[PDB]
DNA sequence: GACTATGCACG
DNA sequence: CGTGCAT
DNA sequence: AGTCATTCATG
DNA sequence: CATGAAT
């Protein structure tokens, strides 16, 4: 199910999770191969907060995403077997892309903490606009256009200039700045309880 | 190269992004017209493209191709899956999408794949876009920004109540039963002449749902309180008949089944009653269902109990349900739980909505007519002038001028009068126009009245109710008690 | 009731039409476009869908249900499948069909599902569909007999050749190469000039197979038995480097690979060699290929006999492998085995009766504007007179009567005038319109030339295919040994 | 994968093969389920007189198109031990739809003839045309003096399919029946046969491209 | 959205 | 075996 | 063309 | 455990 690195190299290699098995194949076939893995999430992945840790165990995306870091998960987790300097998280830049992001980062928060506080955590930025652009903004400066609706209308060439060459790409990485305030968020949006979950939507939300 | 985000901060953005567009625009239905985005796209779609009642089925997959490609951008197993749902009629009361071959069934056997069957609109799903070209519902653009579409369907009857909906959303879920369609009329109907109405005299026109599935309803107390809050828990149950068999053996005989139920998995749930003897004197459980009818007959043991064994069904299998109503809905772009009251005072004020746009459109185009008639009126007291006056011109964009400035015309009469083809020039007979701009006045009278006086307009929208309630009416298939 | 039938009878005739149809109508292509039917609908749909090289790209689903709405009545998959190989630049020469996505790569990985990607034709299927509007082509209509549709393409360019085909039907089969296009077209035009040449000269022009994925080509004489007979067994070996390496070891590079062979699994039926240790020597397997370049490097040991191992792997895999021709393809509706010749000629006799109808239709055209052209001119020098005649008529018809009679119009000519918009009595301007004549007269006579004069015609044959190979044309990528 | 009629009765009871899970469906819904059996074939079927009988024992349709008519196949068939009397073929009226009747003939006349020979195999004949129904093009004119042109069984109702194909009562049977041994083997074994150019020739020899 | 099995002709 | 339109 | 997993709220 | 639009 994964397509993994040619060379071992925890220092270089780079795990990348992409949502779905088509734009799987675009990155594995516009990746570098020699320090680059593929892991291809094949639908929406389980809620951690919400699932018995028996099921988050028999889950596939999830044993293969622990024996593929190898770095062990929960309390027996140790940064310094693991397998990547980075782990980039590279979905559509589409509403459910986004909920895929939020399901990723609870799994790392809440299972691989250390993975996550030490920055080895990020977020690729594909680009919104075709040259290219990622901001409403820079359209602006480009029109002195293709509206892209997610990575499947992409070719291997364009994914990569855009967004997997570490030379060419804009990245996010996450950390946590606040312990407190992110085990009070992160429990909020992905737990089992509904009510302060739609209060926070009520409260937060613009519906306008 | 590399930006720094909170996990406060990005798991925040993400999930409101998220939350957000799976509210307004995903599971739940717009209170007006009772449809989700997908299923407005879909009717509109098929619609624009001549693809109703009236005219032969389509390609299933070309219609799902034309959906994908134009208004909706996801994938094409949710679109169809949507379509076919609108095409079965023991899930929506009133079905939009007539469908030729294997659409399921109600023993939820997996539908043909889109290569295979083929669709149009039903004739009502034509009632829900009557006037679509009109202008008079909200549009906006498509991804693409290729296309318009709308936000809104015009509903000539109110399909959130009809056909009901469900219903999972983020912080929000829905479940709204289906009605009959004559008894929400009554009620829209008198809701219009007594704004005020309460929900004690609602009822009395619309009792309570009616399930495509027909079968017995049980709560009055719980329907009332539904209807007042959005929220109720309801008990449906089967049709059930004793036959008597030879031997003094009895028969249940089962034909009508709770809404949401799967036969097949029913009768299964029963069987495995009576193989493991958890009650005494089940002797074969047999579904005899064909296609024109449904019935499952429990053979009993003689000297069985049978009271004790139906009690046994009602309790520990679905043979018996409880409905829980849950009556969300989006209202101004929000989501917002619901009775029955705000939802029929919406469909009436959408309704008053439509029909002004509507007689504004009717009306605006009578009177840019009515304006060039009474110009072609008048050139034909002076045609030769004219002929002139054009022959003089240096060009289109001269005539035109030199028509406005020596005898005032306007420029669209001007357009009008520039365009004729010169066999227009045989005809000298103003009366056949005079007819004609007398028609256009009358009418445009009756359009400003609607527009111009609440009760004149109101009037009309019963008026068109009712129409609706004669052509499309059916006896309610489920049962009430309390 | 029920009609009795032999076995011997039925299985003749069921065989009988599926044999039939499998063979002209869906494995094989027709000898003219080199087009299978479901090829053919792909282009003819998105065409006249404006799905093209210069306008964007289209969601691949929405392409797709309008060929199985309109045209080829089967599954999606299969539809979809073709269009997609259409799109692979490793298995055609000059690809119909760009595709925005994942459409597979040279490793065999499954392309994205039609929900993902967007595609449009490619430039040079517009050549393909050129003048397709013109009556060029005979039409047929579709299954639902509610649209023609073509039966063989235009073709601007000699496709069969070009890309090639291939190939299982019941009681033939086809397999056809790629070619350089810039040579078929020149074999083309001197076939065109000299209809008795033979193989040998031809083989000036069309040297032999051009793959698009590269490699060396080995049989001149197997080439000229191919194309002499049909069939014929040439051999296809991979474009390999050596590199030296630190530590003084070498490494063998592969460049180019086989028509029709996966790197994948040549890659590890290669490290399989290695494994089994089935020749002395390797090192280590890798694949380097990246999104610009194909590139396998075998690694060898310390001292290792580099031209032994290279060996080796030629003989016991697909580094090196044997294409066989085989060229089957629908000539006057049935199987033909055909060479080079009969290619060329059905070819050749296409373009002729194309450019014939076109000629046909364009002149008819031009025929008609020039009537209505010559009556204008006359109708300037009487402006006044006529528009009073239509003034002096009681209606249109009467007024083209009165035309015909008093001035000698014709029908055809009275109609244009009578419907002339009144504007134009500004722009009376002879001068132009007897420029419009000349060019006129000029257009007829050309178009007369061709359509009388079988030279002339051929010489825009030519003419034409050396403007499509200017434009079109490019190096050869296989290299060519005896 | 099969779907058994109510009652076991090898008198009345009848097994229909139908092409593909989706028009299987439709017509495990408009069957009468007291004597009409259903049993779905999935995409084309294996070549009998093509492949090794090791791959055919293997084969998940044959497997259990064997162990349902409940005879055992080959020499060791039964006739008198078959568990329907009526083994009815129905495929779309397409060109698909006449090579598959092709492979599942060659099957039963392969390792079932008893049943072949006994009048016992036919093939349901669903209408061509809707204008009420037609199955001859001359019936269509008929019904033309008082369309749509089915493509597959894919877009029929089950209402429709019974009324028309199903319904013993209203549907037009083909019996097939052996009128000569002799004959009916080089039939099939040209038509079916592993060897090309006997199959290539006949078609050379018979089928008019015009 | 991957996987699974067939036919048909051909080395 | 593997190819490519079909089921 | 079926099979397989997951999300989200709910009782 | 299902429900029904989504991946
Ligand atoms: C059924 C069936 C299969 N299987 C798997 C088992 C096999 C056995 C022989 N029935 C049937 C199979 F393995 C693949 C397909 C298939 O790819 N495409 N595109 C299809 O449309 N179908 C449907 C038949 C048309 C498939
Ligand atoms: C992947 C996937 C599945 N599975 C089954 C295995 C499961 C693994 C565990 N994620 C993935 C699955 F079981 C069903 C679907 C599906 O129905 N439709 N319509 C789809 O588009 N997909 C693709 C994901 C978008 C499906
Ligand atoms: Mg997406
Ligand atoms: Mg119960
Ligand atoms: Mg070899
Ligand atoms: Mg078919």
């Amino acid at each position: 199910k994964l397509t993994p690195a040619q060379s071992k190299n925890p220092a270089k290699n780079e795990l990348y999770l992409v949502e779905g098995d088509s734009a799987g194949g675009s990155a594995k076939q516009g990746r570098d191969r020699k320090f680059q893995a593929i892991l291809p999430l094949r639908g929406k992945v389980i809620n951690t907060a919400k699932a018995k840790m028996a099921d988050i165990l028999k889950n596939e995306e999830i044993n293969t995403m622990i024996y593929t870091i190898g770095a062990g998960v929960g309390a027996d987790f140790s940064i310094e077997d693991a397998n990547y300097d980075k782990i980039i998280i590279m979905t559509d830049a589409d509403t459910d892309g986004a909920h895929i992001q939020t399901l990723l980062l609870t799994f790392f928060y809440r299972y691989m903490r250390p993975l996550v506080e030490a920055g080895h955590v990020y977020i690729a930025l594909p680009p919104l606009y075709k040259a290219y652009a990622w901001t409403d903004g820079e359209l602006e400066e480009l029109r002195k256009l293709q509206r892209y609706k997610g990575l499947g209308e992409m070719n291997a060439d364009q994914l990569w200039e855009t967004t997997m060459n570490p030379e060419t790409r804009t990245l996010i990485r996450v950390t946590i700045e606040d312990l407190a305030r992110a085990e009070r968020r992160v429990n909020v949006l992905m737990g089992d309880k509904v009510e302060p979950r739609r209060k926070w939507i009520e409260d937060n939300v613009k519906f306008t | 190269n590399i930006q720094n985000m909170s996990l406060e901060d990005i798991m925040g953005e993400r999930f409101g992004r998220y939350s957000k567009y799976i509210i307004q625009d995903r599971a739940l239905p717009d209170i007006r017209d009772g449809l989700k985005p997908v299923q407005r796209r879909i009717l509109y779609s098929m619609n624009k493209d001549s693809n109703t009642f009236d005219k032969s089925y389509r390609k299933s997959a070309k219609s799902v191709g034309n959906i994908m490609g134009n208004f909706h951008p996801h994938g094409d197993s949710s679109i169809y899956d949507a379509m076919v749902r609108m095409s079965q009629n023991w899930k929506n009361r009133e079905i939009l999408v007539e469908m030729h071959g294997n659409n399921g069934s109600m023993d939820g056997d997996p539908p043909a794949a889109m290569r295979y069957t083929e669709a149009r609109l039903s004739e009502i799903a034509g009632y829900l876009l009557q006037d679509i070209e009109k202008k008079t519902v909200p549009f906006a653009w498509n991804f693409d920004d290729t296309e318009k579409e709308p936000t809104v369907l015009p509903a000539a009857f109110p399909n959130l109540l009809v056909n009901g909906s469900t219903g999972i959303s983020a912080g929000y879920a829905t479940d709204i039963p289906p009605h009959n369609l004559a008894e929400v009329i009554d009620a829209a109907v008198y809701m219009i002449d007594h704004p005020t109405a309460k929900i004690d005299k609602l009822m009395e026109f619309l009792p309570g749902p009616d399930f495509p599935t027909g079968a017995i309803i049980q709560g009055r107390d719980e329907i009332k309180k539904a209807y007042e809050t959005g929220k109720g828990r309801v008990v449906v149950r089967s049709k059930t008949e004793i036959e008597k068999l030879k031997g003094g053996k009895e028969q249940i005989v089962i034909t009508e089944i709770p809404y949401e139920i799967n036969k097949a998995n029913l009768v299964k749930k029963i069987d495995d009653v009576r193989v493991n003897n958890k009650v005494a004197g089940i002797a074969e459980v047999r579904d005899e269902s064909d296609r024109d009818g449904l019935r499952i007959a429990i053979e009993l043991k003689k000297d069985a109990n049978t009271e004790l064994v139906l009690n046994y069904l009602f309790k520990y299998t679905d043979l018996q349900i409880n409905y829980n109503f849950n009556m969300v809905a989006i209202d101004n772009f929000t989501p917002r739980q619901v009775g029955i009251v705000p939802i029929l005072s919406s469909y009436i004020a959408h309704r008053r909505e439509v029909i002004l746009a509507r007689s504004r459109f009717d009306k605006e185009k009578a009177e840019k007519r009515l304006h060039i008639v009474e110009g072609l009126i008048r050139v034909i007291s002076i045609l030769d002038e004219v002929i002139a006056l054009i022959r003089a011109s240096e060009n289109k964009a001269d005539a035109k001028e030199n028509l406005k400035v020596s005898y005032d015309f306007t420029e669209e009469q001007a357009e009008a009068i520039v365009t004729l083809q010169l066999y227009r020039l045989t005809n000298t007979d103003v009366v056949v126009l005079q007819e004609e701009e007398a028609e256009l006045r009358e009418k445009i009278a009756m359009l400003a009245a609607i527009i111009g006086d609440e009760r004149t307009m109101y009037n009309l929208m019963k008026k068109e109710l009712r129409e609706v309630k004669k052509k499309f009416a059916t006896p309610r298939l489920s049962s009430l008690e309390d």
